[PDB]
């Protein structure tokens, strides 16, 4: 499945200047395009080098829908200080998020078009690319207006037409690198704590994409006996990091393997102390 | 942990006001002899989407890298209707209930748990 | 209207070993406001060159940045990372542990 | 390509 | 019947730490709000602290809701339903008494309306 989504983010700072608007999109989690309202002249800049063939067209095309979309917003904040009977004062958030997934076939998996306000969901279209799902009252307010005009319709075009074909382009834009598989560079280091036993780490370095598997077994065997690890964590190069360990008793180490799996791997890796 | 709870119809349901890990969360719930929240069809997802504490939380619906599906913390089937296809597991093997959606999140990352207890066992 | 404390995780890019340059790291996920205010340490102050990724967000809504900058680990020298933002009464500290 | 709200504000 | 209904005669509740809350979906004026809680051995919701009006506001409609807290015309200030004060550090003062003397709750305000409109009631029931 592979997928293009839009991350859309409008900050008010009422008093102190237009509220602070961006525009992000995403290739299979790879950022590709961003709009940044913060500069003097602002334009969708290129984020990935497979985005640069791009003609000129395209970039003012995609700047013009940035900015119209940035003027939407402006008013959307308005309306929600009404909706919610909240003061001029504070700075509020309004993001947006839209998109498709589609399938190896060409098949849309998944479509996106929903909204939030401070941190939370306001508004989503829903799967039947039909209907929608308010939060509250009040985005309830928003829902029989949008239902009314049968903005539904519009949104469901661009995300069954549009997004896919689009997506498809990308995909051959990028066909070098959207689809990197980097093995992990994984290592075991051996810790003596103050308890008497010892803690095994098992470190998966330099690898992409994110996903991965990372266990420890006993003996060959279903060592799922709660162990350690931490999220999944970027490095500036773009590659990721994680780590899993797990307490053992001082003498043992050898007993104990982790196992690496990954996408750039074409066989599963398995560690030991040694 | 605080807690905000009620019971509706023959379950109950318990929100646990700390953000966990998925893993986090199935613990837990099953240490109070509870399971990780399982929403049995449409009318209750619904229902359920009015009363989340305006946040994402963790329900009991995760990936299984083994078989390459997701499953239900029971390993039953739910009367409500899912295209497991439509979750990649790039987004994340654990899934999340919103007011206004359900999505596939990191299993990794710590939200609210909703634990489940059903009456009429 | 909810406001999320930021998650912190320090570590550098490559295995550590006193005296060897490296890359260390900051990275802050699922916090909401997005305003945020990030500073990385060594031995208490502020290291002065630091980058951040640009404003993102996932799915759930909550914001995320990486924050990275250059570093020589040594035997008794600091590094840490702390973070100031609406959701926390004072300014969260995480320090650098060569072991995690 | 992305998305327009095309003014359907909320 | 519903969770307040007597055995032999819509309301949706849930509980948070010692207390549990009720919300009276038949919209009524403050005072037939005030009057339905008693009559159901409760009483129109006292907010005893931030925390608590914090956790309310993830939970409560985006329309408002009567609450326990009104306006005194011969004490010249608000006061809570049992004439008591609460830890909650709330600025009586920048209420205009001639849009209302009665409270409402909502999910983003603590805003005063006219206690003759009806609205959902919110009704609290002290555990222990």
């Amino acid at each position: 499945s592979h997928s293009l989504r839009y991350f859309v983010t409008a900050v008010s700072r009422p008093g102190f200047g237009e509220p602070r608007y961006m525009e992000v999109g995403y290739v299979d989690n790879t950022e590709f395009v961003r709009f940044d309202s913060d500069a003097e002249n602002p334009r969708y800049e290129p984020r990935a080098r497979w985005i640069e063939q791009e003609g000129p067209e395209y970039w003012e095309r995609e700047t013009r829908r940035a900015k119209g979309n940035e003027q939407s917003f402006r008013v959307d904040l308005r309306t929600a200080l009404r909706y919610y009977n909240q003061s001029a004062g504070g700075s509020h958030t309004l993001q947006w998020m839209a998109g498709c997934d589609v399938e190896s076939d060409g098949r849309l998996l998944r479509g996106y078009w929903q909204f939030a306000y401070d941190g939370c969901d306001y508004i989503a279209l829903n799967e039947d690319l039909k209907t929608w799902t308010a939060a509250d009252m009040a985005a309830q307010i928003t829902r029989r207006k949008w239902e009314q005009a049968g903005a539904a319709e519009r949104d469901r075009a661009y995300l069954e037409g549009e997004c896919v074909e689009w997506l498809r382009r990308y995909l051959k834009n990028g066909n070098a690198t959207l689809l990197r598989t980097d093995p992990p560079k994984a290592h075991v280091t051996h810790h003596r704590r103050p308890e008497g036993d010892v803690t095994l780490r098992c470190w998966a370095l330099g690898f992409y994409p994110a996903d991965i598997t990372l266990t420890w077994q006993l003996n060959g065997e279903e060592l799922t006996q709660e162990m350690e690890l931490v999220e999944t964590r970027p490095a500036g190069d773009g590659t990721f990091q994680k780590w899993a360990s797990v307490v053992v008793p001082l003498g043992k180490e050898q007993k104990y393997t982790c196992h690496v799996e990954h996408e750039g791997l074409p066989e599963p890796l398995t560690l030991r102390w040694g | 942990d605080k807690v905000y709870w009620f019971c509706y119809g023959m379950k109950c349901y318990y929100f646990v006001m700390d953000r966990k890990t998925w893993s986090g969360c199935k613990q837990t719930c099953q240490s109070s002899s509870l399971s990780l929240l399982k929403i049995d069809d449409e009318d209750e997802l619904k229902f359920l989407q009015l009363v989340v504490p305006s946040d994402s939380c963790w329900v009991g619906l995760s990936y299984d890298n083994k078989k390459k599906d997701w499953a239900w913390i029971d390993n039953r089937p739910s009367k409500l209707a899912l295209n497991t296809r439509k979750y990649n597991i790039r987004d994340g093997g654990c899934m999340l209930l919103s007011k206004t959606r359900l999505d596939n999140g990191n299993c990794d990352q710590v939200f609210i748990c909703i634990c489940g207890k059903r009456l009429d066992k | 209207m909810i406001q999320k404390t930021p998650q912190i995780q320090v570590y550098s890019r490559h295995p550590p070993e006193n005296g060897k340059p490296n890359i260390l790291n900051c990275y802050v996920t699922q916090f909401h406001p997005p305003h945020i205010e990030i500073q990385m340490l060594k031995n208490g102050k502020k290291i002065p060159k630091v980058e951040m990724s640009d404003m993102s967000f996932s799915k759930d809504w909550s914001f995320y940045i990486l924050a990275h900058t250059e570093f020589t680990p040594t035997e008794t020298d600091t590094y840490a990372c702390r973070v100031k933002h609406a959701s926390m009464a004072e300014p969260k500290t995480v320090y650098w542990d060569r072991d995690m | 390509r992305g998305p327009g709200r095309a003014f359907v504000t909320i």
